[PDB]
């Protein structure tokens, strides 16, 4: 019975590592790709915008998407809420990459403590991702966001613009991060047995 | 000849026809052939880089117990190569592609880095913290002393030989 | 127009990476070789300070971080962290129903620090892993995702 | 000024660089002689004694630098 | 371009559901004594 226990522990730990890498990829993708929100048929102007980067059409029956906004520049970001959300998502990226680095500690340190270290680190990363996702709609009142979506759009109000794949992917990342953190906690305790 | 950088080898004079949307036009052409003067870059860039590489390789001939000394060689030669590289690139037109001098400096920088890594590998295997005292006899295999590192003995041949053949192929290629 | 990266690859990316590797070399130097490790760390820091000067020679004085600036900054933090790691090591060596509770099912308050002597063993693999992960996210980000 | 060909100042700086480089090689040679050839057991002294090599360097390096300075200044002035 | 996002949303949610399914399976492996 003990060898089945240990083999299942090893396999589940390996799987937890792959899913941690998958969530890290999700975090990088959602931070980079600007498809958190998108235009609609009724939108005054076309385009899309993410945490910091936003592209908008000129409005002459073509694309001509003028694009602006990089996280390295803290001024081009439309609003302070967007800046806070981008900072929180970046901190979540750093935390999850830190746990993937802490996979290196499995050689020397006791397995339980490193499992708990990634557990707490993934929980903190998930908390940061939740804070970013909750703070991001607060910035929809910005004059650029209003000019794109229209006057009806506002704080915590989508209006005509529709959420694109990146936002729901970030929510999925939030759920994944919570459950990966709990998985790491239980794995770290189950190594002790 | 008001040329400082180049030497005017000669000129070639010719004539031709150039096409255009407006029509065909006669074009009288001259071509002045210029060859760059190499001595300045040899004395200013290539020679100090070669001497820095030689200094980096000189570290292999010291006893393995002089850990601060060999570390100081490695890192200060790295810093010297960095300074030489920056200076050599400063006085050159700002082209984004790599020239021959850039490749030479890159290979020299890699050689210096490799010499420092070689010392790190040698020091990882050093056992005793004390060097030979001179008076005591070393029984070939304090009472016991560290042997001369076979890594150092191999590097003493490998590094100068590799740098020499690199110089041979480089100068044969570009000259 | 698209910029060419050959000069920047040869001149600043590869040298900065190599200086970071030389900073890692301190972790394999034997402890108690205090002058050697201290000199190595601080002189690698000086070399990164020298290398960071040429990052912005071509550009105007824009007030945002470029990709080159970010790479150089991260490498500077890496060498700084290596030196601080050795400093810490030297200082500490010279001198209800889930399973249990909210102190044993989390925060490890049973023994934990104690094992600081093995900090070099951690940094030997932690630092290359962190730098390799940073390069994977760095290069994939600037080339493919955006 | 950027005038790419060899000049008097370039020759002087190269000479001084060669002298400091040679001093570093001299120490390296002394170290190898003591620690490398050791365990196996002006006119140049014998290579065996490291103090002899150091004394020879003490006498010769200032003399050679003075000779280089004399040749340079007389050739250019 | 048809400015509608349903297939994109559908496939993204499918991938997310797959990931959460695998992770709850990991809990099923653990919590089952
Ligand atoms: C694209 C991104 C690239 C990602 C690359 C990330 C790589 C990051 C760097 C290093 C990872 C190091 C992993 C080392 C794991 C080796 C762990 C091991 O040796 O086996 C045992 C099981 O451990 C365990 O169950 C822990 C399991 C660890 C699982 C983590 C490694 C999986 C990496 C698989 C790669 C998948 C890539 C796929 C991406 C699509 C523990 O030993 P041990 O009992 O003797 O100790 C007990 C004590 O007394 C002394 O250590
Ligand atoms: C300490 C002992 C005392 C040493 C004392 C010597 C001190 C150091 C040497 C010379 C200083 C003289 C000043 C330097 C003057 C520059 C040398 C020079 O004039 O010859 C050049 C040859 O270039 C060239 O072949 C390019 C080659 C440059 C020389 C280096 C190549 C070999 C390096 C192999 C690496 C070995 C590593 C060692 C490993 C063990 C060009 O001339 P050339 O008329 O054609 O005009 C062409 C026209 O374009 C204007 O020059
Ligand atoms: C050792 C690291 C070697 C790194 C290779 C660095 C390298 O490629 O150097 C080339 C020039 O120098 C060379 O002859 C390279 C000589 C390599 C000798 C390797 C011995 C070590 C430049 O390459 P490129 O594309 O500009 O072609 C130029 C064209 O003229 C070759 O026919
Ligand atoms: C980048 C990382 C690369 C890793 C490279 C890894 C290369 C590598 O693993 O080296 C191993 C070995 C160590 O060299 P090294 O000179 O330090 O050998 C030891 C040294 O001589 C000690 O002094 C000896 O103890 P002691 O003094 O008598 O008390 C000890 O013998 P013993 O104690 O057992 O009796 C020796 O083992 O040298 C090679 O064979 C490599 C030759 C090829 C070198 C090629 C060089 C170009
Ligand atoms: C220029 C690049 C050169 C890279 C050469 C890497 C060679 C390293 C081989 C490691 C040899 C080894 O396992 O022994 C050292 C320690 C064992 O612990 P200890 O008892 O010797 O303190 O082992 C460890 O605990 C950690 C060893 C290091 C593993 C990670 C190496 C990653 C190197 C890539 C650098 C870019
Ligand atoms: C220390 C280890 C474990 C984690 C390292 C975190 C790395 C991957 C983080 C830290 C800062 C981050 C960068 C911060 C800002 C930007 C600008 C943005 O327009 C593209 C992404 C980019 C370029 C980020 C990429 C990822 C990044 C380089
Ligand atoms: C980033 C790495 C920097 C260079 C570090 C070089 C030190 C290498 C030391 C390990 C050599 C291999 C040891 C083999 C195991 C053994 O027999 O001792
Ligand atoms: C301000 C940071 C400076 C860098 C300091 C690096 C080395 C610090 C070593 C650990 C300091 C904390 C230990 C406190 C214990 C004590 O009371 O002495
Ligand atoms: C850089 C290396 C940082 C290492 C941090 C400590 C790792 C965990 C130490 C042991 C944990 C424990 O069991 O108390
Ligand atoms: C071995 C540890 C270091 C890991 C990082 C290795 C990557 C170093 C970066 C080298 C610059 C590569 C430039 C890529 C862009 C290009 O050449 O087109
Ligand atoms: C396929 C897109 C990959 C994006 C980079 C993933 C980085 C993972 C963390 C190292
Ligand atoms: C260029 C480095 C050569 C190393 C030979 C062992
Ligand atoms: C690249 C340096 C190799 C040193 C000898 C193992
Ligand atoms: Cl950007």
């Amino acid at each position: 019975y003990h060898e089945h226990y240990m083999r299942n522990s090893r396999a589940i730990g390996v799987l937890w590592a792959i899913f941690t890498i998958c969530f890290a990829i999700i975090n990088v993708v959602v931070f980079i790709q600007p498809y958190w929100v998108g235009d609609s048929v009724s939108t005054p102007k076309p385009g899309y915008f993410g945490l910091f980067h936003y592209c908008v059409g000129s409005g002459l029956a073509g694309r001509e998407l003028t694009c602006r906004g990089s996280f390295t520049d803290f001024s081009t970001i439309p609003s302070s809420a967007f800046k806070a959300a981008a900072f929180f998502v970046l901190l979540s990226m750093v935390l999850i990459l830190g746990c993937i680095t802490c996979f290196s500690l499995f050689f020397f340190c006791n397995t339980a403590t490193v499992y708990k270290i990634c557990a707490w680190m993934q929980l903190l990363a998930a908390l940061c991702l939740v804070l970013g996702c909750m703070i991001f709609p607060d910035g929809w009142d910005a004059e650029t966001i209003r000019d794109m979506c229209g006057a009806k759009t506002g704080k915590y109000s989508l209006g005509d613009c529709s959420v694109r794949w990146a936002y729901i992917l970030a929510i999925i990342g939030i759920l994944n991060a919570l459950i990966l953190s709990f998985l790491a906690f239980v794995l770290g305790n189950r190594q002790t047995d | 000849s008001r040329l400082n950088q180049y030497d005017l080898l000669g000129q070639t004079v010719d004539s031709g026809i150039v096409q255009s949307s407006t029509g065909e036009y006669v074009v009288m052409t001259t071509h002045f052939h210029l060859k760059r003067k190499i001595g300045y870059f040899v004395i200013q860039t290539y020679l100090p880089c070669i001497m820095t590489v030689i200094l980096s390789q000189v570290s292999f001939w010291l006893n393995r117990e002089s850990v601060p000394a060999r570390t100081v060689f490695g890192v200060t030669t790295v810093l010297t190569m960095t300074t030489l590289s920056i200076s050599a690139r400063n006085s050159l037109p700002k082209v984004a592609y790599a020239t021959a001098m850039d490749w030479f400096i890159a290979v020299c920088y890699a050689f210096v880095f490799s010499a420092l890594i070689e010392f790190a590998t040698v020091n990882y295997f050093t056992k005793r913290g004390y060097a030979w005292d001179g008076k005591s006899v070393v029984p070939e295999k304090k009472k016991t002393f560290n042997s001369v590192s076979k890594i150092d003995r191999l590097s003493r041949i490998a590094f100068p030989l590799l740098f020499g053949i690199f110089n041979l192929v480089y100068w044969a290629t570009y000259l | 127009l698209s910029r060419r990266m050959g000069y920047f690859t040869i001149q600043t990316y590869i040298p900065c990476t190599l200086i970071v590797v030389l900073s890692w070399v301190s972790f394999w130097i034997n402890k108690d070789a205090v002058p050697a490790r201290t000199s190595l760390g601080i002189t690698t820091v000086l070399t990164m300070t020298t290398l960071s000067t040429i990052a912005r020679k071509s550009l105007p004085k824009v007030s945002y971080v470029t990709a080159m600036d970010l790479f150089v900054s991260v490498c500077f933090i890496f060498v700084f962290s290596a030196l601080v790691e050795y400093g810490t090591l030297h200082y500490f060596v010279s001198n209800c129903l889930d399973g249990k509770d909210c102190a044993s099912f989390f925060c490890c308050f049973e023994d934990c620090h104690i094992r600081i002597a093995k900090m070099d063993s951690y940094a030997r693999i932690f630092f290359p892993t962190a730098f390799c992960l940073f390069n994977l996210v760095y290069w994939v980000s600037y080339l493919y995702l955006g | 000024p950027k005038i790419p060909y060899v000049k008097a100042i370039d020759m002087y700086l190269m000479g001084c660089f060669v002298f400091v480089f040679l001093a570093l090689l001299e120490y390296a040679f002394v170290n190898y002689i003591f620690f490398g050839r050791g365990p196996q057991r002006i006119k140049i002294p014998d290579l065996t004694d490291v103090n002899a090599i150091d004394r020879w360097s003490r006498i010769v390096f200032p003399f050679t630098f003075s000779l280089f300075n004399l040749v340079y200044w007389l050739y250019y002035v | 371009d048809s400015r509608d996002y349903s297939t994109e949303l559908s496939v993204t949610v499918a991938v997310g559901a797959s990931l959460l399914f695998l992770n709850i399976l990991a809990f099923a492996a653990l919590y089952y004594k």
